[PDB]
């Protein structure tokens, strides 16, 4: 109880790693009450607090997040888009599907491959999972008929 | 003239040539900056000359880390040798033979040869090569086997002579010393032709009794290690109707194949403390040649055999005094030759008496004198080591480092009967 | 060889490995905030080891914080010396290993190893000269244990010829009330065994029979251990850190030391053992040389006088006589020459450093590699088999898709180690 | 709140409760009540000094 | 003692050089004349060092068979079996030595050229003289040292002016072997040149001259 306070008045501190530890904290505790200054913590200056803000939210589950998390899916770093994808699959509210099936397009390789994993673990994103990354596809797919034809690395992922 | 070039490799080979290039460059004249404030130009023969008066030692160092020629660098003769003769890698063989030899040592050989190659052509006719090592070391093992197995094929006609540090565990920082001494005795046997062993047991307990030094340190001990190897090349680098040239030096001395590790015996040794010392004389000086205290190998020669022995004088030494002082010690029964060999002492007579350092141990003498003995006794130096050897390798305690680096359990049986060879070599041709 | 890259993994790891840069730190005239206001330019020397030069001349640690668990690097980052360290350097996930070796090694463990190597790299490719590897780590828990062992091994693949040493700390139920840590312990031993140059055993029951014992503290902490791992840290590093001939860098301590690959496993001991709020009246050398060979000084529960040292390295620190230092090295070995192998001729190496550590004048490290270590493992191989013949708690580790088998392979290696020991104790050179 | 040099030790070993296969049982009785991984193998270390 | 020639002789032809090496030594010191042949086929072994020993046997045993297997070992291209073979040819003295001593009187080699003066100066011969007297102006002092010696053992008066002019050497070893070497020569030659020294000259050359006139009369 107190260090779930302690940490949440450690998310102001002017230390980044101080902020960064605080947010890694909150999201192993799972507590509530940190799922406000938690979604606070999405709008910091430096990236890496937000990443562990946005990964500690997914931890927590609470719906509260999905909102701000859809918003951090369109963020200039890579890691936050990836942390918010993750998180988004983890709380698997329906409002995160049509931003993880844009997230499909990402320039990069691996916010791209998190997006297809989350929409596994959430129907409407069957004909964009169809269309190392690929791996994350197939699976997603046989998680959730219409890919059968599609699948004639990407190899040990085809019976499902 | 005929050039000498000097390599010192390693730890011990790099501090020992510091003592000598300190030691030559005040016996000729010669400044920490190669300039000679002062006819005689015997010395251009390990000094090159540069622009107007620059007199540059026919040097190479060489080490496999950089904190002892790093030193040499920032030091007192940063200005004396060219940046170019310091080589140095980063990462040292460990006290590894095998690195030494194999995986490190063969990324910087060619570099290496590449600056041998640029001293040797300064050269209008190059005579040999003076090696500076342990045996000890990794680096002092194994790469001055490498060296020498390279000079063959690179100079072959050129004569190889060693000053090798033999290991004393009062100093020794490894205990696979024993290893690296056999294995670089092996590998190098065939590729040199004289070896002047110095016992760090030896030098040590002469600084002890006659210097007075409870703790001797690298700087002592390599202070006296460098007055011997002065006196051993004094012929070469100063003019004499008297001296010995190395081509009857080596002839004399050792002039069979394998058996090439004379005894060395020097004298006198004086403490600068000494508050007045009364000059000895030539028999004083030769009759302390056969005084085992005086010996740069512990060894038992009164119960050996004899080759050959060359007496080495140097200063106010007079033809008439030495021929009188051997007609004393020919009357010695503790001095027996072989029967196949002849019964003498070769002499060479330098006129510079041993120079003082300043701020050294020793005491101004007005002559000394080394001897070099070809003697079976100093089998009695290989018998110890391969005892160590033996107790280590039984177990094959240590050798996975070895193995791990590029060379064989094999190489290590070939080495230890190369020795156990030797050593009947020795017993052999000192059969009564 | 110049750089050691120093990696501290769990809550056992951290907790040793902050208390090391503090003393480290403190020799070295380092200050809490990296500033260097020391009075010795032997200080600076070696100080390029352990530390990366800053601008402002800070000296930052080369050192690498891990943890699945974010509470530890909150700990690290808030203690007396938290600041010197280098923020990108913490490596931290927001789960735990929940002692379970299989956690730290194969599930959370393997998804944070990745962001660790790439910190490891970054240390790595910027040293002139990287000598190997340092890991502060307990075998008892999850992430010192399952994640320290995994970062061990993919640190080799991609290092091989780069020393691995560990400063592993061994669980004791004189100290910890977890029932699997034999089980962690026997599953990380088998990963020492094949994948380090060197060992210190850092025995948590030695410590705390030091501690209650020795130093007489009826109700010890894991600060009161601590104190005693600190000490032997210093100690045993002190060649590293100072200009020397001797064991100056850890290759050429494991070249001296370990004359057989799976035999790199160190007792290590100190003397005069202190605790942590008392003033010590300085030891002659002869009290100094006695007591560091001495049982009650070792930090792992073995008898050396059920045991042979096949190799022993000493370090007397502090201005004393070094004539009186040979003459009692010398003497211990001669009065004692049947716990000494004699097939490893002149297997005992001693060191001076002119610096002592802080509060004493004078004071001595030994590290020894003895055969009487099988005690050690034995004890561990007891517990393991006790728990391992019912297979009690085997579902958590298999949970995480563990193999049975390497329960098997590991318990067999250990008992393999166990029985070189014995081998070489026997051993003659006749 | 305290400072980690205070953090206490929790032993196992009861005193006068526990010490031998005493923990182990109260242990193994309390749990009872609620793709295998490629390893490392004897020897694989030793295989890199060649 | 036969059978201990007879075994250094089959030792000669032994795999290892340093038994062949130790025989042709041995045989040198026994000095018998059946080891003469099998140590001339020693002088073109493969290795050096036995080379080098049969060489030096061979003027130890001094039969003059090996004169001309020593002359053509004069050109080797190891220093060791040039001088050993230099010695033996001077310890021989046959005259067929002396035209290839001259010319081993330009060796590269210090040891070589001190040696050669000294074997030509045994030998005694008059072709020596005028090589010698440009020996006088070598490099090294100890081949100063040996020609002077050389001359005055020669005794050939063509060698009192360079000789005189030996007395003015910066070796004070050289000095003494030109004035010596200038006694041995004597006759009116040397008397009217000491005369001339003794009151132009200075320094050791006219001490010399002065001494020469006290006992030459
Ligand atoms: N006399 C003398 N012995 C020395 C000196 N330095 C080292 N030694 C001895 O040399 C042996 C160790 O070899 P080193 O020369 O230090 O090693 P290295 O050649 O640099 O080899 P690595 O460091 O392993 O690459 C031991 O027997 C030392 O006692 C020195 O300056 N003088
Ligand atoms: N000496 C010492 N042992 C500790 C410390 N913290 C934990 N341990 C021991 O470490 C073992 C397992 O604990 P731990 O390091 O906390 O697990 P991890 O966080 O999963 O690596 C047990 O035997 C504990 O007694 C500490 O600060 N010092
Ligand atoms: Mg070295």
């Amino acid at each position: 109880p107190e260090k779930v306070e302690m940490y949440i008045k450690n998310l102001q501190d002017d230390s980044t790693l101080v902020r960064s530890i605080a947010a890694a904290a909150l999201g192993k505790i799972g507590d509530e009450r940190a799922v406000e200054p938690l979604i606070k913590a999405l709008k910091d200056e430096d990236s890496r607090v937000r990443a562990q803000a946005a990964g500690a939210l997914g931890q927590i589950g609470d719906e509260r997040a999905v909102e701000p998390l859809i918003k951090a899916l369109k963020d200039e770093d890579p890691s936050v888009r990836y942390r918010a994808a993750e998180a988004l699959g983890k709380i698997g509210d329906e409002r995160a599907v049509e931003p993880l099936i844009k997230a499909l397009k990402d320039e990069d390789t691996t916010v791209r491959r998190i997006a297809a994993t989350a929409l596994g673990k959430i129907e409407r994103a069957v004909e964009p999972l169809i269309k190392a990354v690929r791996l994350t596809a197939a699976r997603a797919l046989g998680e959730i008929e219409r890919a059968v034809e599609p699948l004639i690395a990407a190899a040990q992922a085809l019976g499902k | 003239m005929r050039e000498c070039i000097s390599i010192h490799v390693g730890q011990a080979g790099v501090q020992i040539g510091n003592a000598c290039w300190e030691l030559y460059c005040l016996e000729h004249g010669i400044q920490p900056d190669g300039q000679m404030p002062s006819g005689d130009d015997s010395f251009n023969t390990f000094f090159s000359e540069t622009g107007a008066g620059k007199h540059v030692p026919r040097a190479v160092f060489v080490d496999l880390e950089p904190t002892v020629i790093d030193e040499v660098r920032t030091g007192t003769y940063r200005q004396l040798f060219h940046p170019e003769q310091l080589i140095t890698g980063k990462e040292d063989a460990a006290n590894n033979y095998a690195r030494g030899h194999y995986t490190i040592g063969k990324e910087i050989i060619d570099l290496v040869l590449d600056r041998i190659r640029k001293l040797a052509d300064q050269c209008t006719g190059l005579q040999g090569f003076l090696v500076f090592h342990s045996f000890g070391g990794g680096t002092g093992s194994g790469f001055t086997s490498l060296l020498m197995e390279r000079l063959s094929v690179d100079y072959g006609k050129k004569s190889k002579l060693e000053f090798s540090i033999y290991p004393a565990p009062q100093v020794s920082t490894a205990v696979v010393e024993p290893y690296n001494s056999i294995l670089t005795t092996h590998t190098t046997l065939e590729h040199s032709d004289c070896a002047f062993m110095v016992d760090n047991e030896a030098i040590y307990d002469i600084c002890r009794r006659n210097l007075d030094i409870e703790r001797p340190t690298y700087t002592n001990l390599n202070r006296l290690i460098s007055q011997i190897v002065s006196s051993i090349t004094a012929s070469l680098r100063f003019d004499g109707a008297l001296n010995v040239d190395l081509t009857e030096f080596q002839t004399n001395l050792v002039p069979y194949p394998r058996i090439h590790f004379p005894l060395a015996t020097y004298a006198p040794v004086i403490s600068a403390e000494k508050a007045y010392h009364e000059q000895l004389s030539v028999a004083e000086i030769t009759n302390a040649c056969f005084e085992p205290a005086n010996q740069m190998v512990k060894c038992d020669p009164r119960h050996g055999k004899y080759m050959a022995c060359c007496l080495l004088y140097r200063g106010d030494v007079v033809p008439k005094d030495v021929n009188a002082a051997i007609a004393t010690i020919k009357t010695k029964r503790s001095i027996q030759f072989v029967d196949w060999c002849p019964t003498g002492f070769k002499v060479g007579i330098n006129y510079q008496p041993p120079t003082v350092v300043p701020g050294g141990d020793l005491a101004k003498v007005q002559r000394a004198v080394c001897m070099l003995s070809n003697t079976t006794a100093i089998a009695e130096a290989w018998a110890r080591l391969d005892h160590k050897f033996d107790l280590m390798y039984a177990k094959r305690a240590f050798v996975h480092w070895y193995v791990g680096e590029g060379m064989e359990e094999g190489e290590f049986s070939e080495a230890r009967e190369d020795m156990a060879a030797l050593e009947k070599d020795y017993e052999e041709v000192g059969v009564d | 060889m110049r750089e050691i890259v120093h990696i501290q993994a769990g809550q056992c790891g951290n907790q040793i490995g902050a208390k090391f840069w503090e003393v480290i730190s403190d020799e070295h005239g380092i200050d809490p905030t990296g500033s260097y206001h020391g009075d010795s330019d032997l200080q600076l020397e070696r100080i390029n080891v352990y530390y990366n030069e800053a601008t402002g001349n800070k000296y930052v640690p080369r050192a690498i914080l891990v943890d699945l668990e974010p509470g530890t690097m909150d700990s690290v980052r808030s203690g007396p010396f938290g600041q010197i360290f280098r923020p990108d350097n913490f490596v931290f996930g927001q789960s735990g290993a929940g002692n379970n070796w299989a956690k730290g090694h194969y599930t959370e463990g393997a998804e944070l190893v990745d962001s660790v190597l790439d910190v490891v790299r970054k240390e790595s490719e910027s040293c002139d000269c990287l000598q190997g590897f340092q890991l502060t780590h307990s075998l008892g828990g999850g992430t010192g244990s399952g994640m320290g062992t995994l970062l061990i091994s993919k640190i080799r693949e991609e290092y091989p010829d780069r020393i691995m040493n560990t400063f592993s700390v061994m669980p004791s139920p004189k100290v910890s009330d977890t029932v699997v840590e034999p089980y962690n312990a026997t599953l990380s031993v088998h990963q020492l065994v094949e994948n380090t140059d060197e060992t210190y055993c850092i025995d948590n029951e030695a410590l705390y029979d030091i501690c209650f014992r020795t130093l007489k503290l009826t109700t010890p902490t894991y600060g009161d251990l601590n104190h005693l791992v600190s000490a032997t840290m210093s100690g045993v590093t002190t060649c590293l850190r100072f200009p020397g001939q001797l064991n100056a860098d850890l290759r050429k301590l494991a070249v001296n030391m370990v004359p057989f690959p799976r035999l790199h496993f160190f007792m290590p001991g100190f003397a005069p053992l202190t605790s942590r709020g008392s003033q010590q009246r300085a030891l002659t050398v002869p009290e100094l040389t006695q007591q560091m060979f001495d049982s009650k000084n070792m930090m792992a529960a073995c008898d050396p006088r059920h045991g042979r040292y096949l190799t022993v390295a000493a370090i007397f620190r502090g201005r004393m006589s070094m004539k009186e230092v040979d003459e009692q090295m010398l003497n211990v070995q001669n009065k004692n020459s049947s716990y000494f192998v004699e097939w490893i001729p002149n297997n005992v190496k001693t060191a001076v450093c002119d610096i002592p550590p802080r509060g004493l004048k004078m004071s001595a490290t030994f590290i020894g590699n003895s055969t009487a270590i099988q005690e050690l493992f034995k004890r561990i191989s007891e517990q393991f088999t006790a728990m391992f013949r019912r297979k009690a708690f085997l579902h958590w580790y298999t949970g995480e898709g563990m193999d049975e088998m390497e329960f098997t392979e590991a318990e067999s290696n250990m008992n393999d180690l166990v029985s070189e020991y014995q081998q070489y104790q026997d051993a003659t050179a006749d | 709140m305290v400072n980690i040099e205070e953090r206490p030790i929790k032993a196992a070993i009861g005193e006068r409760k526990q010490t031998f296969e005493d923990y182990l049982e109260e242990q193994i009785q309390l749990e009872e009540q609620e793709p295998k991984q490629p390893f490392l193998k004897r020897g694989e270390g030793l295989a890199r000094f060649t």
